């Protein structure tokens, strides 16, 4: 073999993949194989969780996370967060396993059998990193695919079964969204909402109409942006404000992924709408408020609230930190200024009173799916931030030329005027 | 045909494992390509056909 | 608090400080 | 629980999730074969 | 208060814009080797 | 050439490891200390001294095995295998906690042997023995914690039992009863250790990032970088490395003096003006006062079981709570 | 006791609990039933102790 | 053949192996 | 008056930082 | 020599006494704001209702405290994660009473820290050296973001954040131990190993170099890498504990054959945690 | 090489079994005084056997035994 | 019970390595 050793590449075995920078075919094979890995994991974990599923216990008590994602989309669920049959989960897992098989075959084929460098075979598939137009077009194509995917999710929510809306009457129910939001004022109010406790940036969405409309809007934009990238050149200032190499593009992707990971943690930890509490269990706010309300129920049966800093009616104790929390089982007992005591006196329907205790027990011995997802993806996001810094610095230095060390005889610091 | 279905899936697993072992060796080393290429592509084709057959044989 | 607390703190601040400043001054005067 | 047709293959699925880890380990085994050149 | 809020917002916007336009102003030509 | 010269040359001869004269003290003592710990964790239990199950036979975990300290009634008896306590009976020696004394004393002599060994090696190679002076810090910590502290207390029972969770118990006990975190010497120790880690990290990163494209790194670039980024920088290499040596050792010595102080209950437990001012009015509340309350709670909730020999009986009424 | 001091509690002991002048005499405690109980003495370790008057037989009576 | 290294290796390994066996035996105790 | 002692020591530290930054003898 | 170009050449210039750079453009105002507010609120600032219970807790120098016991109290429990800008406050005295200065300080300080990391990278670039000092600096950055930002987010309010004071830090440590048993979490054990081993390796390296000076490159690489990796791990451990994913728990593990329970050291540790916790939790 | 393999094969498993039997045959409990799982308490002897005297500790344990 | 399939996969991997390793 040639080019698979340190001498012929300069990279130690522990940096072996670096050798793939300019071998287009094998690099593509590696990407395809890795995608196969991801989808294989998806299918295998789905099948595992189905094989260990137990219909009586809740998903969050049972300890399944890939199943809860499908349950949110409503595949084989019923009103009040009840499964009807675990068959569609098996269907999805099997499809993913088969797709993984195909992708792995393609990855092996390009890794070993197929052409090593597509530039030799053709020119549409032969690309060099420092070709700005080619990279623009590839980015555009993949953007178009993402847009089709987002529109597909919206189409499912509108025509094919819909989503499990947990704001349907009498507990959650699988619904088909028919009135998507499209007012641009709503979209701007969502974007320019404060990320702080003063609302929530995008994590504060609470109705499914906004979710479906947002996916519609983003899919349209992704398709349009992909077309734009295919059809135009990078502007001069754009050409002068970036670094054009493989590692630089990798660093940009890493930064984007770090941002997305943090936002996903925020979603899974603060959102009870697009992550229904019926499946992932109660959020920390929901758990605290349910505990407070259940204690209040018991104390009103045997014969505690307070004023907010703005003066509304809220619960008392530590739970005051969750004074603004909104929930499906708690929303009916609302009022113009906080939950009225009179409402709590005689408006507690049985299912809400059952949900309160059921959530009080399962406060995130027992670890909620929210805890697993939040911790894992916070750690992943942090490490991807570190990777973004590493690769961005390396890209900037390598483009400049001083990546492999300072030059002994032309050292730049030796020429600067002493500051003292 | 339930037992038929189970036997079919068992054969599918057998073929899939055989392809798992064979494919890296066939693809990486094209020294015996004359029969190896036929072997590997025929295994892939049989894999596809068996999957499609099982698709209906489920119902 | 201790009436001698302030005095102890002041002397702790001062004595090593004047020692060090004296050493540096009689160093810097010399070439 | 698996579809009653597929239940026979229950043990196999039990080892599916941890398969990706092996791939990573496999790399070093590969780098073990070539002797880390 | 209103003056303080306006001044803070103006300052934040100004500094952010300075940062952005600085980093787009071809700061890939500031390295020594260039 | 008498027998002594033959023995000396034989000791100094090159092997896989270097023995030297120091080895005669180090290797047997180190080996015995390690073996004592392994035996104490594997087989001997502390059911009779602390009323605990701290051995694998008992079914403990790696994080819960411990060579627990002798009983309280023995005071500071050396617990020789042939002493008035054991009287030659191995089983009673183990049950009474003699393995703790065995391990700790042989550890002391192993540390002494190691310092002597570093002296000897530096003498052979012919370089300044800064390594021995550096190692002087760990010996200070060891002597202060495992010997001087239990010697200033009622018994060996208050020494740190060789383990993991036992050491954690020692840390929490020290906070509860001596309020160690508020001790200034422990603060200097913490600053020394954290500064040593900081120095290691930034020195490594700097040397890696000012490497010449072939000592071996651009001291001029490093100096300018740190001067214009942080404000100050080392312009001297010898000073840089002596400082790296000096900081953690000094932290260890300061902490050692802090630990010998608390061995005599000469502890900085409270600030008088704060206690007076809290006595005058009950509204005055600061973080130090709440730390005091936490110490009261930890003492009350840990004493009945930690010091089981004292037969403490505190009812639910006297146990401090946040009501 | 020399094990009840502090590192920065300065001066003579009489600057502490003050100077003694007279011994109030040995006290004895009795409860409603007339049983004679005793107060457990604070060991050297504790900066504060929970006051517990216990029966001589080892049963806590009052506190 | 009784080199000092032989002594060292055996003084380590012998009790090590014995204790490994003992711990294994404890693992199968109910 | 303790506040004065603390604040004076702190101000001396800040002055030391100023002099150590802008008035160090030039390395050479 | 466009005015904009002249400005850029001024800021991105290696002839200032302290490098500014574009990241420093954000670093300087935020750090100055944080320092100024910290000094002001540490010398004199009203008591803060930390528990959100109309009962205050003082932490300033002019209100009685000294350096060891003084602190800047975290924002009130009632605020939660709400930003509390001055202009969003009912009255200045009230705004102090709820703990706004803590929020001001920590937010400006965190922004300044991340911009300081960026500035480190930028100057490493401007001088022509490999740009990985910032990667090493990212570890203590992660630790601060853990105690000040991520832990309150997981806990729902900034009242659970770390106080800005010497004794406040210890109070935070003890409450954290009580509620999460951090000692028996493996990541904190990695962090302890990291700091102690970093000091060990620093002492060894310094002694060796200063003794003989009267792949070797991999030595300095390992020096740089070890404590940084361990600090990353322990920061991640704190972050995980911010989402109620607590450490190990071996209480009530060994039981007598008939059915009794025999104590182990873990039970003593749990009882100490119990004491710390029951002294916490004012009511229930 | 080869020669020592015979010796180690003959010996090492014998040592392993030596430790195994030392635990299994209950000898360790006698050697180290470690209580059997039923010896922690009798059916009601739930009091703890804690030594209260330095001078006659071994005999006091013999009473506790 | 389940160690059979896990062992089968453990055989499957390095065997795939070895068959290439022979040539
Ligand atoms: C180009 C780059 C640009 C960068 C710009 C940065 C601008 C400022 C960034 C601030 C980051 C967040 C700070 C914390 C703010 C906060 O209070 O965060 C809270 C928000 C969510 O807010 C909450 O949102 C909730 C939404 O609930 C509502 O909606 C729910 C839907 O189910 C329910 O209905 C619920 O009942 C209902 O009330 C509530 O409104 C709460 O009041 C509200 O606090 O979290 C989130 O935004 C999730 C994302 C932030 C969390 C983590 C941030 C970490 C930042 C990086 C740190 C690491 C850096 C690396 C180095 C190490
Ligand atoms: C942690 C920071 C980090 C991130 C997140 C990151 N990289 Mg790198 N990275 C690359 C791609 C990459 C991609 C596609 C990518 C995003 O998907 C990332 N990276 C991301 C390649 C281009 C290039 C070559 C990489 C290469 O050739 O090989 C990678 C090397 C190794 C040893 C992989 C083994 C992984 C470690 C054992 C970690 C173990 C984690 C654990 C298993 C998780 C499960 C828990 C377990 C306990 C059960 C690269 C490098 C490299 C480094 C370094 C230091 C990094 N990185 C760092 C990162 C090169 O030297 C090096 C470099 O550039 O030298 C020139
Ligand atoms: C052990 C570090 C390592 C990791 C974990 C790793 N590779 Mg490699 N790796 C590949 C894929 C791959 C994928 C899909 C993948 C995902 O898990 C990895 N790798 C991962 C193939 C495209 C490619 C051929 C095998 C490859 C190599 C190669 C090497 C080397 C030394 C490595 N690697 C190393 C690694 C080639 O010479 C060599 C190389 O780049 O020479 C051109
Ligand atoms: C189905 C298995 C498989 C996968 C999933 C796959 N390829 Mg191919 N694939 C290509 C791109 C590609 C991309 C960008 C991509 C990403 O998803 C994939 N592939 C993926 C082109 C570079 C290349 C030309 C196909 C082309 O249309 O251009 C190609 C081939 C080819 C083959 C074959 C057999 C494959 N493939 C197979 C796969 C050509 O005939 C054929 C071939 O050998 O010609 C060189
Ligand atoms: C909005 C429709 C659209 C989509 C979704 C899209 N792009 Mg663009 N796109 C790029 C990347 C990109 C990525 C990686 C990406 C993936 O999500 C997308 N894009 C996606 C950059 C390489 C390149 C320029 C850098 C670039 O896109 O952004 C950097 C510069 C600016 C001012 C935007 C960020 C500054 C402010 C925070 C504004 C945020 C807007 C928010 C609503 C509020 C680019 C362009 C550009 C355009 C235009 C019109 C677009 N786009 C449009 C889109 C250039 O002028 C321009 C162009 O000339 O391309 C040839
Ligand atoms: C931090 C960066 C990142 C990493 C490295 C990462 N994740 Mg995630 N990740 C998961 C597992 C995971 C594993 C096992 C894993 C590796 O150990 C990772 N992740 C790793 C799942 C538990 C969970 C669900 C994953 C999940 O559901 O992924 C599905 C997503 C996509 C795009 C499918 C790809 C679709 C095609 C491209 C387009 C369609 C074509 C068209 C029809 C024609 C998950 C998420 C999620 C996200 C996000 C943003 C991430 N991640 C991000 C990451 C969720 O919101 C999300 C989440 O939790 O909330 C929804
Ligand atoms: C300056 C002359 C002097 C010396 C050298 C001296 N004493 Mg005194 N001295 C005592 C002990 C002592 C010891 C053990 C000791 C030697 O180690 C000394 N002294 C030495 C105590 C018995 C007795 C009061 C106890 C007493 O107050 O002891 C001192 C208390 C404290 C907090 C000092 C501890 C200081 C830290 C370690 C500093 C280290 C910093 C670090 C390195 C960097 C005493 C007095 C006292 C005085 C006076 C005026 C002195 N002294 C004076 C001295 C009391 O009022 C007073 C007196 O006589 O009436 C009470
Ligand atoms: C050896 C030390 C080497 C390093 C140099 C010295 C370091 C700094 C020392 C500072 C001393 C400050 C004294 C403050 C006194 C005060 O506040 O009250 C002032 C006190 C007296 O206090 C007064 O006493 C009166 C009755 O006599 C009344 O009670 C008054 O109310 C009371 O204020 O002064 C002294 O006690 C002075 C003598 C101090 C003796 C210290 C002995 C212990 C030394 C231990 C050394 C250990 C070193 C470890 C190193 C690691
Ligand atoms: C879809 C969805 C579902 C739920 C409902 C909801 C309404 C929330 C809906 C959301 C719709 C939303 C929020 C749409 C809006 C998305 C927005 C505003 C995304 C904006 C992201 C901002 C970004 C990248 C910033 C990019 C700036 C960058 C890179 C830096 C650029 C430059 C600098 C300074 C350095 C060098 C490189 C360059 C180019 C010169
Ligand atoms: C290493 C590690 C990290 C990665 C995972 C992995 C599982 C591999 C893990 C390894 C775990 C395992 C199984 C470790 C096994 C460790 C053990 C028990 C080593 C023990 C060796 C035993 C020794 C010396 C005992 C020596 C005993 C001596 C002298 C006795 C001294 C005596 C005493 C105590 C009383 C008086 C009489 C006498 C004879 C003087
Ligand atoms: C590697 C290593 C680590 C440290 C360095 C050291 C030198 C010590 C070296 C030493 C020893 C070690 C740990 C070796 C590890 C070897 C291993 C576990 C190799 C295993 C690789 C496993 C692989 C591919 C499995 C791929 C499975 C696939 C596709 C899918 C299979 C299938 C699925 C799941 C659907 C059903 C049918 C079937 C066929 C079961
Ligand atoms: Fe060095």
């Amino acid at each position: 073999a040639a080019g698979y050793d340190r001498a012929t590449t300069g990279y130690g075995w522990w940096a072996g993949n670096a050798r793939l920078t300019d071998l287009s075919g094998q690099l593509t094979g590696a990407h395809i194989a890795h995608a196969g890995m991801i989808t294989f994991w998806a299918g295998a974990m789905t099948l595992f969780e189905v094989s260990h599923f137990i219909p009586e216990k809740p998903m969050y008590e049972q300890g399944s996370i890939l199943l809860a994602h499908l349950a949110a989309e409503g595949f084989g669920v019923g009103p009040g967060g009840e499964v009807i049959s675990t068959y569609p989960y098996f269907v999805i897992g099997a499809i993913h396993l088969i797709a993984s098989a195909v992708l792995g075959f393609g990855g092996l084929y390009h890794t070993f059998r197929g052409p090593a460098k597509f530039e030799d075979y053709s020119d549409w598939w032969g690309y060099d990193w420092e070709d700005k137009e080619k990279m623009m077009q590839i980015l555009g194509i993949h953007l178009i695919f993402l847009g089709i995917g987002a529109l597909a999710f919206a189409a499912k929510a509108m025509f094919f079964g819909g989503l499990y809306d947990p704001w349907a009457p009498g507990g959650g129910n699988v619904r088909l969204i028919t009135n998507p939001t499209w007012n641009l004022g709503t979209f701007l109010g969502y974007i320019t909402r404060s990320p702080w406790g003063e609302g929530g940036w995008i994590v504060s969405v609470n109705n499914l109409e906004d979710v479906v409309g947002g996916h519609l809007l983003v899919g349209v934009h992704y398709i349009f942006g992909g077309v734009f990238h295919i059809l135009v050149k990078p502007w001069g200032w754009v050409r002068r404000a970036y670094v054009w190499s493989g590692e630089a593009y990798l660093s940009y992707s890493l930064g984007a992924l770090y941002m997305c990971g943090m936002i996903a943690v925020g979603y899974v930890w603060f959102n009870n709408t697009v992550y229904p509490s019926e499946f992932y269990g109660p959020t920390a706010a929901e758990a605290s408020q349910a505990q407070a309300m259940t204690f209040l129920i018991r104390d009103q049966r045997l014969g505690y609230l307070m004023r907010s800093p703005s003066g509304e009616i809220i619960f008392g104790g530590e739970t005051m930190r969750f004074w603004d929390f909104r929930g499906p089982w708690l929303e009916p007992l609302r009022g113009p200024n906080g939950l009225d005591l009179n409402k709590l006196r005689n408006d507690i329907q049985p299912w809400q009173a059952r949900r309160a205790a059921e959530y009080m027990t399962h406060a995130p011995n027992y670890v909620s799916p929210r805890s697993w997802l939040s911790t894992s993806h916070f750690c992943l996001a942090f490490f991807f931030f570190v990777g973004h810094i590493w690769h961005s610095g390396r890209a900037r230095a390598a483009a400049a030329g001083f990546e492999k060390g300072i030059e002994r005889k032309t050292e730049y610091a030796l020429s600067l005027p002493d500051i003292d | 045909m339930s037992v038929l279905f189970q036997l079919l899936i068992a054969a599918f697993v057998a073929l899939s494992f055989a392809m798992i072992i064979g494919v890296p060796v066939v693809f990486s080393t094209g020294d015996a390509s004359d029969d190896a290429n036929k072997l590997i592509w025929g295994g892939a084709a049989a894999w596809v056909v068996l999957l499609f057959v099982a698709a209906l044989a489920s119902i | 608090v201790n009436d001698l607390g302030a005095i102890a703190t002041a002397l702790f601040v001062f004595i090593p400080c004047v020692f060090l400043i004296l050493l540096y001054a009689q160093t810097a005067s010399r070439g | 629980k698996l579809p009653e047709a597929f239940s026979v293959f229950s043990p196999i699925v039990d080892v599916m999730p941890v398969i990706p880890l092996f791939f990573l380990a496999l790399a070093f085994v590969w780098q073990a074969a070539v002797g880390f050149k | 208060m209103a003056i303080l809020k306006f001044v803070t917002y103006a300052w934040i916007i100004f500094v952010i814009s300075l940062f952005f336009f600085g980093f787009i102003s071809s700061d890939t030509t500031r390295n020594p080797k260039a | 050439r008498g027998w002594f010269d033959v023995l000396d040359d034989w000791l100094k001869r090159d092997r896989f490891v270097f023995i030297g004269w120091s080895g005669i003290l180090l290797f047997p003592c180190a080996f015995l200390s390690i073996g004592g710990w392994f035996t104490g964790t594997t087989f001997v239990t502390s059911w009779y001294t602390h009323g605990l199950a701290s051995s694998y036979l008992e079914g403990a975990n790696f994080l819960t095995v411990a060579v627990s300290t002798p009983a309280d009634s023995l005071g500071h008896s050396l617990l020789l295998l042939w002493g008035p306590e054991a009287q030659g009976d191995f089983t009673r020696w183990c049950q009474l906690g003699g393995l703790w004394n065995f391990t700790t004393l042989h550890g002391v002599f192993g540390l002494i042997g190691f310092m002597l060994r570093q002296f000897e090696i530096a003498r052979l190679v012919g370089v300044r023995p800064y390594n021995a002076v550096a190692f002087s810090g760990p010996i200070a910590v060891y002597v202060s914690v495992f010997l001087m502290y239990p010697l200033g207390q009622s018994s060996w029972f208050f020494a740190p039992s060789w383990g993991v969770t036992s050491i954690f118990r020692f840390l929490l006990f020290a906070q509860g009863f001596h309020n160690l975190t508020l001790n200034p010497f422990h603060m200097m120790g913490v600053a020394g250790i954290l500064g040593g880690a900081l120095l290691c990290a930034i020195h490594g990163a700097t040397v890696e990032n000012t490497l010449f494209e072939d000592e071996t790194y651009s001291m001029v670039t490093a100096n300018r970088f740190w001067s214009q980024i942080f404000g100050i920088a080392f312009s001297n290499k010898r000073w840089l490395h002596f400082f790296m040596l000096f900081v953690p050792v000094t932290g260890l010595w300061a902490s050692a003096i802090g630990l010998v102080g608390i061995a005599l209950n000469m502890r900085a437990y409270d600030f008088v003006s704060q206690e007076i001012r809290a006595a005058e009015d009950p509204e005055f509340e600061t973080f130090y006062t709440k730390n005091i309350l936490l110490n009261e709670g930890l003492r009350a909730w840990m004493a009945p079981q930690d010091q089981i020999h004292e037969n403490f009986i505190f009812p639910e009424e006297v146990l401090p709570r946040g009501n | 006791s020399p094990a009840k001091g502090g590192l920065f509690r300065t001066g003579a002991m009489n600057s502490g609990d003050g100077i003694a002048r007279a011994w109030e005499g040995h006290p004895t405690f009795t409860d409603s039933e007339g049983r004679e109980l005793f107060v457990r003495r604070m060991p050297n370790f504790f900066e504060t102790f929970p006051v517990v008057l216990t029966d001589k037989d080892g049963v806590v009576r009052a506190d | 053949i009784y080199t000092v290294r032989w002594l060292a290796v055996h003084t380590l390994g012998v009790p090590l192996v014995w204790f490994l066996g003992a711990i294994a035996s404890m693992q199968f105790i109910n | 008056m303790d506040v004065i002692a603390y604040v004076f020591i702190l101000a001396c530290i800040i002055g030391l930082f100023f002099f150590a930054v802008f008035f160090r003898e030039k390395p050479t | 020599a466009s005015a904009w170009e002249r400005f850029c050449s001024f800021i991105t210039s290696t002839n200032n006494r302290l490098y500014i750079g574009w990241f420093g453009v954000l670093m300087i105002p935020t750090l100055l704001t944080a320092v100024t507010c910290f000094v002001i609120a540490f010398i004199g600032a009203p008591p803060v209702d930390i528990d959100g219970i109309r009962e205050p807790v003082a932490g300033s120098l002019l209100y009685g405290n000294n350096i060891i016991t003084g602190a800047v109290v975290p924002s009130s429990n009632a605020i939660g994660l709400h930003l509390y800008p001055i202009w969003e406050a009912a009255s200045l005295d009230e705004w102090l009473y709820n703990g706004g200065p803590y929020q001001l300080i920590i937010f400006h300080y965190m922004i300044g820290c991340i911009c300081y990391l960026g500035r480190q990278w930028e100057y490493s670039y401007r001088l022509g050296m490999r740009p990985w000092i910032c990667v090493a600096y990212s570890a203590p950055l992660a630790a601060t973001y853990s105690v000040f930002l991520i832990y309150p987010l997981g806990q729902g309010s900034f009242s659970d954040g770390m106080p800005l004071g010497i004794s406040g830090t210890f109070n935070f440590m003890f409450v954290f131990q009580a509620e999460h048993n951090i000692l028996m979490h493996p990541f904190h054990m990695f962090g302890v190993a990291g700091v102690l081993g970093g000091s060990l390796f620093a002492a060894m390296h310094g002694s060796l170099v200063s003794s003989t000076l009267v792949n070797s490159r991999s030595l300095h690489f390992f020096l740089g890498a070890w404590p940084v990796v361990c600090i990353w791990l322990t920061a991640m451990g704190i972050s995980t504990m911010a989402f109620n994913l607590n450490g190990f728990n071996f209480n009530h593990s060994i039981v007598d054959s008939q059915g009794n329970v025999v104590n182990t050291w873990a039970d003593v540790l749990n009882r100490a945690n119990l004491g710390f916790e029951v002294m916490h939790e004012r009511n229930a | 090489s080869i020669r020592y393999w015979i010796i180690h094969t003959i010996t090492v498993p014998m040592l392993f079994l030596a430790g195994w039997l030392f635990v299994s045959t209950g000898l360790a409990y006698d050697v180290f005084g470690t209580p059997r799982p039923n010896e922690y308490f009798d059916q009601a002897r739930q009091g703890l056997p804690l030594v209260t005297d330095r001078y006659e500790g071994k005999q006091q344990i013999d009473e506790f035994t | 019970l389940q160690l059979t399939m896990l062992g089968a996969v453990v055989i499957a991997g390095p065997i795939v390595v070895l068959l290439v390793a022979l040539r």
